[PDB]
RNA sequence: GUGUGUACGCCGGCAGGCGCGAACCCCAUUCGUGAUGGGGAUCGGGGAUUAUUCCC
């Protein structure tokens, strides 16, 4: 009866995550982090003030499911639709130097290691870190 | 009995400007032709001021320290590319003179292929 | 003694999904994933048509794991619902008795055909007939 | 989940959970009287401009309003069954409302000045009682179009509550809390002055014996029902506006004149033919 | 764009390429062409197959 | 097992009142679905949309106006919302709300025209069943869209109010209105 | 006047102006054993049930 | 949707430069019947690419 990532709903996996890395520290936080936006295609700031944290709680939930994944692919992961004034709408990427820095800040915490083939994967510490978020997610879901 | 409820501003003198004090706090500093709503946002992050309260909430102090960050944006690390510089710079536009040339010019080549 | 195994498909427009039925606790997963976190959820009724007509007592002795690739969001969960049904009903006609595997197959069948048979839409319409009736 | 008013807004927040759940703001001033349902689905509240407000958990926006008020509304609640509303606003009068039809059924204008508390009986519907800054406690009931009892009470009522079994209702007004009783008409069975300001709310415990009464002295008072003697007192920094107590006695609520306000948690076996033999249990002497 | 082709630098204006339209062209290593229209973006490009 | 309209609302205890109606309403035990989606072909012949449950016909029926179009998880969304909205407000079954509004809604005799450059006459003539249920879901859905048009109040909660009215018959409604005029001009030229 | 019920036991034809009214043969559900004549708008078949606010009309009358 | 014709690493809000071998949809957040946080025409200032499109 051992609990995974998978077994435990993402979104719900994702808030616990986040204030996780919040509540325990050492995660590096940049000094830009309330003056930009998260992509080109944006309008606004996100509301949230700890968006880094949630970013950061999001991107290592992707490594876990996809390994290997570079700053490309977490470019093209959040990506969204762009509305141009009176041109048809397109798709549009992420900002790399966004995605870039929640990378190295997750690798300062010893979870994220660069693969040998090219972009970065899991520690097994990171993996026995995540699987213990997962289980505490499962009992608090099963008990309530 | 001697309840005494806390006060509100119904309406604020920021910048030469009425600012309803109904509003969220970001929504009501953009009534400023200056400030936008990505610059309301920014000055109210380097400001610390909580965004789910109205305008009318803000303390005096909370009031003289968005002012002051919003008078000197340098000072409290504001980018540069980020402000609205508006120089003084409202140079004679010359292109309408090469317009009328070309246009005079694709006459005469008609004219040229009409002969 | 040997592995008790069934592997059968379901199709729904570019959909398509590979069930394997085994002896097992009752465990229903689709791309390593439980049931009820497939998405969308708006549709998740449709994914739990077959257990809700038939109960949890018949679910309780096999384990199903369903793997589903292409087409859209609704095709894929028709496509997953008829490989779980198709998937029972023939293990239950291999390693169980076929009067359960009869009645089974006809409660599937007076709720919606398209659980175990699937029908493609074809191109049928006016233009190709001939103008008026056949007769008269 | 406790809904909590305040301001503009009225906040519902969850156990623990510093910050509110989910937040209704849609009000111009000061909401009034944020009231949860039998099912705890649907809430009625009140406003400064006059409409009684129907709101589901869920939602944004009232699913009901009712505008029948000319003045600022404070007091609003459900009937026994849980489709019919009575309200009571600053223009002296009490209306009784239907959900479903969306209008008013009926109206009583029995008061002279601001009806600022008002309470229904969970055992008979179309039973319910009200309060007023005019001294006086009125009871509109049954089916009928007057007051069949009416109570007099020395200061301005702030809050008045009644007890489930055998009819006792109970009024706080300035330092004294005084308990009718309704087997004889009228009847101050006991009048108590245990704070040295306004008593401003009371409580009842999920045990009938317990009752709590908190006032503007930051003191909270806990007293016994059948003795009508303090048990116990609680103190806090600031003057106690509200008191809620959740189910048994799990969190102590307590809202404040201030923004703050403080939450306050808490092998083998014989068989039937088998003949039992009892060893005995080794007794331990202190060193 | 496989035959089709986008050409720049023969002509500076959308005027001299209209005077040219159908002209044969080739290119050094013998492929031979035909100019087709003019394009809007660079003032003398256009499309030849 | 039981069959219950998105696992919270039976069929079984649902009735009709009107026997003409029966046979063109599919809400009972053979129609009875768990969502109103089913990715069925009703169309593809004449009188086939009377076996089309009466739930999912309303939800092809409020994929309206254009901006709307292909949208059907929404409107599953918006009918889930409404129908819990009807049961909190009333506390009744929402499908014999929704029954009962159809069956109100539904008028009995209608116009025809004859109709040439000057003026237009008019004749009384009688409503077959499945127009009767056809105009009354067109007519509950056209009053929700227009109530809910530039107001602040969500298209579930305008479908629920309208259905509660037409159900009660009362005449707040828009399908009651139009129905009452609709009989109106039928009787004066009889 | 009462209102009726009826059931329709033939489907005669497309007539009115422009063929969109169908007129049918119906007979009442009372054990009076009539039938008459009527005018139907919109699809209707075999089997169908009416209701006649007036039952008295009928649509070929003179 | 392969004619010898970019995956990943670093820096920067972005636009990019520097090296190397899917939307729609769904869950939640803010807003609110006010030409409105709908709409982005027009206008001012700044920045990258080899006058040109794009970015703030
Ligand atoms: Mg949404
Ligand atoms: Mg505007
Ligand atoms: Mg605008």
């Amino acid at each position: 009866p051992g609990v995974t990532v998978k077994d435990v709903n993402q979104q719900e996996f994702v808030r616990a995550l986040a204030a996780f890395l919040k509540k325990s520290g050492k995660l590096k936080v940049p000094e830009w982090v309330d003056t930009v936006k998260l992509a080109k295609h944006k309008e606004l700031a996100p509301y949230d003030e700890n968006w880094f944290y949630t970013r950061a709680a999001s991107t290592a939930r992707h490594l876990y499911l996809r390994g290997g994944a570079g700053v490309g692919s977490m470019t093209k992961i959040y990506g969204g639709r762009q509305r141009n004034g009176v041109m048809p709408s397109h798709f549009s990427r992420g900002s790399k130097s966004v995605a870039r820095r929640v990378l190295q800040a997750l690798e300062g915490l010893k979870m994220v290691e660069k693969d040998q083939d090219g972009g970065r994967k899991l520690t097994p510490q990171g993996q026995r870190d995540l699987d213990r978020i997962a289980g505490q997610v499962a009992a608090a879901n099963k008990k309530h | 009995s001697l309840v005494i409820p806390e006060k509100f501003q119904h309406i604020l003198r920021v910048l030469n400007t009425n600012i309803d004090g109904r509003r969220k706090i970001a929504f009501a500093i953009t009534a400023i032709k200056g400030v936008g709503r990505r610059y309301a946002h920014v000055v109210l992050r380097k400001a610390d001021i909580d965004l789910t309260k109205r305008a009318g909430e803000l303390t005096e102090d909370e009031v003289e320290r968005v002012i002051t960050i919003m008078q000197n944006p340098r000072q409290y690390k504001i980018p540069d590319w980020f402000l609205n510089r508006q120089x003084x710079x409202x140079x004679x536009x010359x292109x309408x003179x090469x317009x009328x040339x070309x246009x005079x010019x694709x006459x005469x080549x008609x004219x040229x292929x009409x002969x | 003694g040997p592995l008790q195994s069934v592997q059968v498909f379901g199709r729904k427009k570019t959909a398509t999904a590979v069930a394997h039925c085994k002896r097992g606790n009752g465990l229903i997963k689709v791309n390593g994933r439980p049931l009820e976190m497939i998405e969308p959820r708006t549709l998740q009724y449709k994914l739990l048509e077959p257990v809700l007509l038939l109960g949890k007592e018949r679910f309780a002795g096999v384990d199903i794991r369903v793997r589903v690739k292409g087409g859209g969001h609704v095709a894929q969960i028709y496509a997953i619902r008829q490989s779980i049904s198709k998937a029972l009903v023939a293990y239950y006609q291999k390693y169980v008795d076929e009067a359960s595997k009869k009645e089974i197959k006809d409660i599937l069948i007076q709720y919606d055909r398209t659980l175990l048979v699937a029908d493609p839409r074809r191109c049928e319409s006016k233009k190709f007939g001939g103008p008026g009736a056949r007769a008269r | 989940n406790y809904a909590v008013t305040a301001s503009s807004r009225i906040h519902i927040y969850g156990r623990y959970s510093q910050e509110p759940i989910k937040t209704f703001s849609r009000f111009k001033d000061t909401a009034y009287c944020a009231t949860f349902r039998q099912d705890g689905r649907l809430l009625v509240a009140g406003s400064e401009d006059g409409g009684v407000q129907l709101f589901d958990i869920s939602g944004r926006a009232p699913l009901r309003q009712f505008e029948g008020h000319t003045k600022a509304v404070h007091t609003v609640d459900f009937t026994a069954d849980k489709y019919h509303v009575v309200s009571g606003a600053d223009d002296y009068t009490v209306k009784l409302w239907d959900i479903p039809n969306s209008k008013e059924i009926l109206t009583f204008k029995e008061h002279s000045d601001y009806v600022r508390c008002g309470c229904a009986s969970k055992l008979n519907p179309d039973l319910f009682i009200t309060g007023s800054y005019d001294h006086t406690v009125k009871m509109f009931d049954a089916r009928t179009s007057e007051s069949v009892l009416s109570v007099e009470h020395g200061q301005p009522v702030e809050s008045v509550l009644l007890f489930p079994s055998g009819g006792l209702l109970v009024s706080a007004g300035g330092r004294y809390v005084k308990v009718w009783d309704m087997l004889k008409g009228g009847q101050l069975l006991v009048s108590l002055k245990n704070h040295h300001k306004t008593v401003t709310c009371l409580c009842l415990s999920s045990s009938g014996q317990r009752l709590l009464s908190g006032s503007l002295d930051r003191k909270v008072k806990v007293y016994s029902t059948t003795s009508y003697k303090v048990v116990h007192s609680f103190d806090y920094a600031a003057s106690i506006l509200s008191l809620a107590l959740a189910h048994e006695d799990e969190t102590i609520v307590v809202g404040m004149t201030n923004g703050i306000l403080s939450v306050k948690h808490r092998n083998y076996m014989k068989q039937r033919d088998d003949i039992l033999i009892n060893r005995p249990a080794k007794k331990h002497l202190e060193l | 764009f496989k035959n089709t082709s986008f050409i720049k630098g023969m002509f500076n204006s959308a005027l001299e390429v209209a005077k040219f339209e159908g002209a044969v062209i080739r290119t050094v290593s013998g492929i031979r062409g035909q100019i087709k229209k003019a394009l809007r973006a660079p003032e003398g490009a256009f499309r030849a197959s | 097992p039981d069959i219950k309209l998105f696992g919270k609302w039976s069929t079984d205890d649902v009735q009709i009142n009107d026997i003409s109606l029966q046979d063109y309403i599919a809400v009972k035990e053979k129609y009875a679905k768990y969502l109103p989606h089913s990715a069925g072909r009703y169309a593809a012949k004449r009188f086939r949309k009377a076996q089309c449950p009466i739930v999912e016909r309303l939800t092809n029926s409020m994929m309206m106006h254009g901006r709307n179009n292909g949208k059907k998880l929404m409107t599953v969304r918006i009918v889930k919302h409404a129908f819990e909205i009807i049961h909190l407000l009333t506390g009744e079954n929402p499908l014999q709300v929704l029954v009962n509004a159809i069956i109100n809604s539904g008028p009995r005799e209608d116009s025809t025209r004859i109709g040439r450059a000057g003026t237009v006459r008019r004749q009384a003539v009688d409503v077959s069943p499945l127009r009767r249920v056809n105009q009354a879901i067109w007519l509950l859905c056209t009053g929700a869209r227009e109530a809910a048009f530039r107001n602040i109040k969500t298209i579930a909660e305008c479908l629920a109010d309208e259905l509660i009215n037409a159900a009660k018959g009362s005449s707040n409604s828009y399908a009651i209105k139009k129905k009452d005029e609709l009989e109106r001009v039928a009787k004066s030229n009889r | 006047q009462p209102i009726k019920l009826a059931r329709v036991t033939k489907v005669l034809g497309r007539t009115g102006s422009q063929g969109q009214c169908t007129q049918v043969r119906v007979e009442f559900m009372d054990d009076t054993s009539r039938s008459i004549i009527r005018n139907v708008k919109g699809p209707v078949r075999e089997g169908d049930v009416l209701t006649l606010l007036e039952s008295e009309r009928e649509a070929r009358r003179l």
